[PDB]
């Protein structure tokens, strides 16, 4: 009673019901480094300008 | 000009220039620390964007 599969069927993506758990870390990776602190707050003007040797702006 | 005017104008000049000098010293120290530690926004030399990585199931499983 076995029916030979048609053209296209064996290449389908099927779904699988399992009882084993999903791996929480399959790559066995450690914790990532914390990123650098971002920018926050309003952008104030430069205090007394460029501060380049004698330029007041 | 009055001696009062020259005097207090000198005090305003001295405040502005001493604030600029203290800010330049703090600027040098901030640059030295950020180059040494790499944890600020300056001297952030680029690395690879991790958004380029394909995370799809590949042709072989051991990857
Ligand atoms: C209600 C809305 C409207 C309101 C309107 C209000 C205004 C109404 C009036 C309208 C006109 C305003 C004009 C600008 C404001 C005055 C700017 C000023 O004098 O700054 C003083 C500035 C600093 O003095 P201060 O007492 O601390 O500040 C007074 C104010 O608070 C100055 O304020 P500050 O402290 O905020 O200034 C910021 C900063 C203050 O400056 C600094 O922080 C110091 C650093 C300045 C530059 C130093 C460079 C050093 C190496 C180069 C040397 C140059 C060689 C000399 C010239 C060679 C021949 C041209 O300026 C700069 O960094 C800009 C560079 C200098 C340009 C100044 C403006 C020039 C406009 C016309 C240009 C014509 C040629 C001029 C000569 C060319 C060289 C300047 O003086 C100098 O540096 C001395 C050099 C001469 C400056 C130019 C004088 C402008 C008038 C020229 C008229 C005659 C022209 C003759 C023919 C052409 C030449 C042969």
């Amino acid at each position: 009673g076995w029916v030979r599969p048609d053209l296209g069927e064996l290449s389908k993506v099927t779904k699988v019901k399992t009882d084993r758990p999903l791996p929480e870390n399959p790559y066995h990776s450690r914790a990532r480094p914390e990123p650098n602190p971002e920018v926050e707050g309003d952008l104030k003007p430069a205090r007394h300008g460029s501060r380049l040797f004698f330029w007041t702006m | 000009d009055a001696p009062e005017k020259n005097y207090e104008r000198t005090m305003a000049i001295l405040q502005i220039e001493s604030e600029k000098a203290e800010l330049r010293l703090k600027e040098l120290e901030v640059r030295r620390l950020m180059r040494a530690k790499g944890d600020g926004p300056w001297f952030q030399y680029p690395t690879i964007d991790k958004a380029l990585i394909d995370h799809s199931p590949k042709a072989t499983p051991d990857n």
